[PDB]
């Protein structure tokens, strides 16, 4: 278990999996706001959502404005929700489990 | 046979991890005390140890397969929680005789401390004992004399020694500094010794220091009639330096000298431990840096470990702590590396920190020196917990003695003497010490004088509850 | 020195000292440092590269050499011997010395770079 | 506690012997085998052997009362008569580790064989046997370097080494010596060898030698392409002619030294041995003088004894006898302590003369030397007895070669190359000996007529008895 690898990891999958939730939520803005735009986004992103830094420097070099609005959103996100993860996943997995134990064991 | 070779990062606990071995005599074996990471298992933990202070690392190499690696490896034989706390066990490793350079600590410690302690999967690791087996033991000189040749060239017998450091640590010229000696001397007390840090410095350099203490050595040992010594600290720079302080020492005439062994290092300290008993000078050595290492015991080697090296690179005195005093020491703890220190024959126990049973196949005990914030009040439980052999130091203890200098020395050798007067008349020093302290208090002004200074928090409250 | 077993204190860190320049003066410190050491290798332009010979224990001083010699030969500026790898029954320190000098001159004849061993 | 002083002569018996004690695995063990003068039983003789080897003399002293004589004394466990033999018994006889010097042979044999030799009591004694504990073992260097160690240097590997002793024995100037030297080392031999009792004389001064041989093994390792040697015997009156001696073959980088450890002595030999071992120089012991000491059955101590004490002294070769050559030398024996120089665990087993147990916790095996009136004919059975790792020797057997040195040479190189090949290619040396030799007899005229001149008496006798 190299914990501050592992950590290190799973900072950047939480980084990537926000920045494809602050693009669904510009996207549904942009649904009411700029409905070409939104269709726009919304066709460059798909499959490109892997790596969350790497979309958003390519997303740069096409709109500068409208990776702000990522950079914002996914940013935000963090700001109201990452307090509340380590106590939901500890406690979703020692429920998951105690369920499995249960059944099985 | 040579079981093909398979590259690539396998489990430590494959190969190490060996629960059915049975230790030989001449293993060498170790207890650690380790937590490991969340999802790390305990037996891979252990493994892992074991690995890497022996003969493995952390990807399968084809050159274990050009020797045998079953003969050479570390063996992780047992793991056991301990009890009453989470994620902490005690791995007990055996290490092949062969494993080892014959006669030195270093590159035991080398092997055992050596890279194990900054494992990732590891959160903290503390090393509490290590069983030297006889055949290594012997292989090592030991201490220069021992307890029972340094009495005899002493001619102290019959109770504990009495010792001081000068104070202040540093500051004083060398002339001042004898001064202090020759006053402490005279009244009493069998040693004095430099402070560790105490080596050469502007306000005092360390060849002054050696002719004006051998003068207050002179002075002092004709007047009283009894044999006087002073430790004189070798610790120094380089090996050359440290060689050239012990050789002028010796010039002088000089009975005991002193060495921090950690802060100077054991390669240091073996070298002067044999030129000590080539040369008939006795060795006191000096701890310090030790509680950096000894101190928590989550993490850190116990202070037993350390012991047990010094007795094998080498020293006449070392020491042990008080219990009582203004450092730490626990009491039980202590009982158990005491008789690791002198005894020739250890039982384990583990009421008293002794994980492994220890044979000294005759290499000679070392001296236990209690030092640091004691005074006389201490004097009763201290012969109580150390008995005779043992020095008993005093620096503020005897300097800080209202009324100055030469009644503070005063007031400590009269105690002393009381001491060893009541102990050889069978006086039970445990249970009768504050009584004989008080009795001689009675005809020494300047002991009643420290004795009320250094009593200390009394406590006394009350009744009432009257029917 | 003393003050990390005082009763009065639960632990005790030293994270830093500020060693004075005056001070720093009275020491001669690496007997070459890095430039000299890039100079006298004539090794420039990259991190150098070295290997602990490995297992940590139980090779002889011939089979020690010849893990030495493939390691340079291949590309590696340095080899290492373990940290307790020092003079013990199964390799004597001054049979590995003289075998990995072996080593060491015949990798670096066919190499053509300058080759160490620790 | 001290019993009480009682003056006078008291039975050996009522001391050490202890047949009821079990030997600690830290305890020296001796075997003597001993016939006791009419009227003197077993049990007292074996008492004084244990006594008199140890802490004890003829009468009461006072002073036994100031030690504690039960951890000190010798002490006879068990007598038991040789099977088959009136008067002759074996004693078994425990020695505290204590009681000897660490890593001085010369301590050991002080006490073991120092004066009960020669006890009246006593009519014949010889010591068969000693166990060395593990513990005292590692107290000693051993070989400079052993057997892995010496074929890793040499690039030998795959068949016994071959050497040659230079003859006639003593006569020959420096130049003729070398230049028999170059003569048989570039004939197939990887060895020659200085006779034993060639140190410096008139006739050759040991410098010139030194110089001659030098030249010479460098001309035939230049022809041959295989490394040679040759044993110079740095054999002196003093320790300081040793050295010297010593010093310049290391300054010549000559490869190997050869030592006569016996009639030197073993104080010297192991300063030759820790030096050796420090300046990379193989050492070959030569055993003059031990058939005065080990010959007879009755008296003396078996060459086994002395055999394991040159293993701790510190030799890399060591004569072992030939079996079937022109000196005596018992095959079960033999193979016996072939084991106990070589391998690192021999058990106990009397039908090979080996009493104890021995352990040499990886200290590194000698090379045995068969030396001595073997030939040609002699090769398959000494590869079968001796095996790969030992060094034959044949020095009348190659300068004795009816067409003179080089084709006497060119014999025995060639007979040497034809085993060490069938033995890599599989065949058995000792079935397929004579016939390996027949068959490069067929190519090899040299071979052939060395073959023929030392085949030997033969016998063949007959068929009568006819129907």
């Amino acid at each position: 278990m190299n914990l501050k690898q592992i950590a290190k990891d799973t900072a950047k999958t939480l980084q990537s999996y926000l920045t494809y939730q602050a693009l669904r939520t510009v996207l549904a803005q942009l649904g009411e706001t700029n409905p070409p735009l939104a269709l726009w986004l919304h066709n460059f992103s798909a499959g490109k959502v892997q790596d969350g830094e790497k979309y958003i420097e390519e997303l740069f070099l096409e709109k500068p404005d409208l990776a702000l609005r990522i950079m914002t959103v996914r940013e935000h996100i963090a700001e109201e929700i990452a307090e509340f993860l380590p106590e939901m996943v500890v406690t979703g997995i020692q429920q998951a489990n105690m369920e499995k134990r249960r059944q099985h064991l | 046979s040579a079981a093909g070779y398979k590259a690539g990062v396998k489990d430590y606990k494959l190969t190490y991890y060996t629960p059915d071995y049975t230790p030989k005599d001449t293993d060498l074996l170790a207890a650690f005390r380790f937590s490991p990471q969340p999802g790390v298992p305990a037996d891979e933990a252990g493994a892992a140890i074991a690995a890497e202070s022996s003969t493995g690392t952390w990807t399968t190499v084809w050159t274990d397969l050009l020797t045998d690696m079953d003969r050479y490896k570390g063996k992780c034989y047992h793991i056991e929680p301990v009890q009453g706390e989470e994620n902490s066990y005690f791995a007990f490793i055996a290490y092949p005789l062969d494993l080892f350079e014959e006669g030195s600590v270093t590159n035991i410690l080398t092997s055992i401390v050596g890279n194990v302690f900054g494992f990732k999967a590891i959160r903290s690791l503390r090393l509490e004992d290590i069983r030297f087996p006889v055949a290594l033991v012997k292989t090592f000189q030991g201490p220069p004399h021992g307890i029972q040749v340094e009495r005899d060239l002493l001619n102290k017998y019959g109770r504990p020694m009495l010792g001081c450091t000068i104070k202040p640590k540093l500051g004083l010229s060398a002339k001042n500094y004898g001064r202090a000696v020759y006053e402490c001397l005279r009244g009493g007390l069998d040693f004095t010794k430099d402070d560790e840090n105490i080596n050469s410095q502007p306000f005092q350099r360390w060849r002054d220091r050696f002719l004006f203490v051998a003068d207050a050595i002179h002075k002092s040992q004709a007047e009283t009639g009894e044999i006087k010594g002073h430790y004189l600290n070798v610790t120094a720079p380089t090996c050359e330096e440290m060689m050239k302080r012990a050789e002028f020492a010796k010039e002088l005439g000089m009975p005991i000298i002193m060495h921090d062994f950690l802060t100077a290092g054991f390669t240091a300290n073996t070298t002067l431990a044999k030129w000590c008993r080539d040369n008939g000078v006795l060795l006191h050595i000096h701890r310090a840096m030790h509680a950096v290492i000894d101190r928590q015991r989550n993490h850190g080697i116990h202070f037993r470990v350390l012991a047990k090296c010094l007795r094998l690179s080498g020293g006449d005195h070392l020491h042990s702590g008080t219990v009582v005093g203004k450092l730490e020491g626990d009491k039980a703890s202590t009982l158990g590396f005491v008789d690791l220190m002198r005894e020739d024959h250890i039982e384990a126990d583990r009421s008293r920190g002794v994980f492994f049973t220890q044979d000294w196949a005759s290499m000679p005990g070392v001296l236990p020196v209690a030092s640091g914030g004691i005074h006389v009040w201490h004097m009763p439980a201290l012969v109580e917990i150390f008995g005779d052999d043992s020095v008993l130091q005093f620096g503020g203890g005897t300097l800080g003695h209202p009324w100055g200098n030469a009644p503070g020395a005063t007031a400590n050798r009269v105690a002393l003497e009381a001491c060893v007067q009541a102990r050889n008349e069978g006086r039970d020093l445990y249970r009768e010490g504050g009584d004989i302290l008080r009795e001689a208090g009675k005809w020494s002004p300047e002991l009643a004088a420290a004795l009320d200074l250094w009593k200390e928090i009394k406590f006394e409250f009350e009744t009432m509850d009257k029917l």
